[PDB]
This record gives structure tokens, C-alpha cells and sequence, in this order.
């Protein structure tokens, strides 16, 4: 029953909301239904997956990181980070934080292919 | 030394309620080209500055 | 269209609603002004500047 | 002239690069 | 580092006071408009287009004002206040196994 | 007494082999960055002018 295509009954479904892997190409379907819900086919738009970031601004150096055996902080970009990089935000979660994401619809199938894959860990939010 | 007719003509717009916001501020169009930008969800514009 | 009016009503809610002008002849052959009054003003992933 | 003036080419660059 | 914590701050606060300057750079477009009106017009264009300015005025700025700002139309990111302590020192001493 | 005479300071390197082919030409690196640039599929290289 095409028409409008309403955003708040459009639908993702999936094995790779909640998990992601890093390094991988991680799957997702977006489904477009209209104000009461009928499966639009001709739904031609437009998906997109901008990420923002979670967490506190966590930092440290430590001069001379050998002495200590500080692996926190012995590169300086924090790649040798703590725990996940969960609910840390230095300047790498600041700045770059983009994964590559594509969009594969068809031409006339209700269903949009999403993939998408980062290249560190973390625990950020997408804006389907 | 002419009369000027001017070739008056069938200018057809779009008078477009565009809702900008929050806007970063950007160099020309070359890097404003959306797969090389990336904003975030807070910012929802860019300005082209020059 | 009102579906157009909603869907830009829960777009913008702390921006402004600035007034663009938009040259019929500068949309592409996606835009045609048959296609706006269905659906409207369709930004592809590149982007359009107004 | 006639007010404005310089306060509107002050905020015309309106990129806050100050 | 500082720089990209500060960035994530001013450049929100600096995106919205832009936001309303362009309130202001539209505002001031109005007034110096109008001002080139008064010099040029006929006495009976300055009827026509006065009442033609206020429809224009009550059309484009007739609604509220969309720029809300207290502390809570922000998130919760301009809320923290950073501090920064610790001590550099240089030592000629051994590594102490 | 030491930066007259320059004493030895010793770099460490890396000799890598560059595919560079079909390079097109084009100024400055502030607007040869990828931020920008597009680097069409037939070419896989910038090269630099003055």
C-alpha cells in the first residue's frame, strides 16, 4: 500500500545489531514499511549509519612507559588501551571514528543489505 | 545604442524551506562531497566558507 | 505534500528554516519536478548545496 | 548608512575563525 | 588531547552561536535593504512595500525562535570540567630491578 | 663547538618499492589530500607540481 514511507515503523533486523566484530564485514537489514506497515517495494531512498561516540574523556602518557611497565599508555594514540575501549574517549573516538558503511538496495525488493566494519573495538552508538 | 528586450525569461524555482543547523565550518565544495566528510549527528550542515 | 511537512517538522527542531532558492535547471535528471511533488527534494549521498 | 552598517559587515564572515 | 576535548565543546558552542548569528546577518539583511528603500522609492512605492515588508517580516521571522539554548537542549557532554595533575621530573638513577 | 662541525646523527629509513603508474598532475598537496581529491579509477597516483 506504498505512499509515504513512514521512519518510525521501518524495521532492522538482524544477526549484527548488538555484535559486531572488528575486521569483518557485519551484516544488517533495514526494512521500509508505510504509516500502518505493508512492506513499500518502490520505497527508493536513501540509509545511512552516522556513529557517535560513548563514554568519558580518558587519558594518560606516562613518561617512560618501559620503567613502569605501564602497557596502559606505551602508544600514545592509546591503541594499548584498558579494557574494550569501553566508556574511554580520547582523541582517536573523537575525530576519526568512522566505519565504512555501504547500502546495497535492489530494484524493487523491500529490503535494504547494510555492511559495515571499523577497525578498532569500543561500545558506540548507531544511528540507524 | 540598443534597446534592451534583455530576453526576459521562464525562471522556474524552488523556493526550498532548507532547515540548516549547528553547521561546521568547511572549505570549498571538493571536500564537502559527503563520502569524505562524514559528520556527526550533532552537526547537520556545512558552510562553505570560501 | 503533508507527509513532507511532518517529516520536516520532526527533522529540525532546534535549527533554523533558512529560504533557498533552487534553478530548475541545476537538479539533475533525478529530480525531475514531477518526481518533487511525489516524494520531494531527494539528497543523494553526495549532496546538494543550497 | 541609515544604522546597520558596521555591525553588518562585522557578523557577515560569519565563520567564528577569531 | 586537550584540543580534541576542547573541540568537542566549542565547536558545538561556537555552531550555535553561528546559528543565531545567522539570525542576526538575515536581520541586518532586512535593515539594509529597507534603508536603500527609503532613499530611492516613490512616496506612493513607500506604502506598497512597507506593508509588503511587514508581511515579509511576520512570513520569514513571524514564528519562535528555533535556537533554544540553556544547558539542556546540550547533551550531557558540556557538562564536565577538565582537570589535569601529575609531575614530570628527570632522574639520572637506575632502573632497580 | 658541535653543531659547526655537524656530528654524526644517524637515520633510520625505509626503502619501499612504489607502484606509482599513471600518475596525473596536479599542485599543491593541500588540495592533494584525500579529503578532497577523487582520484579517478583509471589512475592510481598524484603527482605534484611546484
Amino acid at each position: 500500500g506504498a505512499g509515504p514511507v513512514d521512519a518510525q515503523m521501518c524495521v532492522a533486523e538482524g544477526a549484527n545489531l548488538t555484535v559486531g566484530h572488528v575486521g569483518e564485514w557485519n551484516m544488517f537489514e533495514v526494512r521500509v514499511r508505510n504509516r500502518r506497515g505493508e512492506e513499500v517495494a518502490d520505497a527508493d531512498g536513501a540509509v545511512a549509519l552516522c556513529f557517535s561516540p560513548l563514554g568519558e574523556p580518558q587519558y594518560s602518557f606516562v613518561a617512560d612507559p618501559t620503567s613502569s611497565l605501564s602497557v596502559d599508555a606505551y602508544r600514545m594514540d592509546t591503541m594499548l588501551i584498558g579494557g574494550g575501549r569501553v566508556g574511554v574517549i580520547t582523541k582517536t573516538e573523537l575525530t576519526s571514528l568512522t566505519p565504512e558503511w555501504a547500502v546495497e538496495k535492489t530494484e524493487g525488493d523491500c529490503v535494504y543489505r547494510v555492511k559495515y566494519r571499523h577497525t578498532r573495538p569500543g561500545f558506540v552508538l548507531m544511528h540507524v | 545604442s540598443q534597446l534592451l528586450t534583455g530576453e526576459r525569461r521562464i525562471f522556474e524555482y524552488l523556493l526550498c524551506q532548507v532547515g540548516v543547523g549547528r553547521s561546521v565550518v568547511v572549505e570549498d565544495e571538493k571536500e564537502a562531497c559527503g563520502s569524505r566528510f562524514s559528520l556527526l549527528w550533532e552537526y547537520d550542515s556545512a558552510y562553505l566558507e570560501k | 505534500t503533508p507527509h513532507l511537512v511532518s517529516a520536516f517538522e520532526r527533522r529540525t527542531q532546534g535549527r533554523l528554516l533558512t529560504y533557498s532558492f533552487v534553478d530548475t535547471a541545476s537538479l539533475d535528471e533525478d529530480n525531475s519536478l514531477q518526481d518533487i511533488a511525489r516524494r520531494g527534494l531527494k539528497i543523494p549521498m553526495t549532496g546538494m548545496r543550497f | 548608512t541609515t544604522s546597520s552598517a558596521d555591525r553588518f559587515d562585522r557578523l557577515r564572515d560569519i565563520s567564528l575563525k577569531n | 588531547q586537550l584540543s580534541a576535548m576542547k573541540e568537542r565543546k566549542t565547536n558545538y558552542l561556537l555552531a550555535v552561536k553561528r546559528e543565531l548569528l545567522s539570525e542576526m546577518l538575515v536581520i541586518e539583511w532586512m535593515e539594509t535593504f529597507f534603508a536603500h528603500l527609503r532613499l530611492s522609492l516613490s512616496p506612493a512605492e513607500f506604502l506598497s512595500y512597507k506593508h509588503k515588508f511587514d508581511l515579509a517580516a511576520a512570513n520569514i521571522f513571524g514564528g519562535a525562535v528555533r535556537v533554544d539554548v540553556d544547558l539542556d537542549s546540550m547533551p550531557a557532554w558540556m557538562s564536565e570540567k577538565f582537570i589535569l595533575q601529575g609531575s614530570f621530573s628527570v632522574t639520572t638513577a637506575p632502573y632497580a630491578v
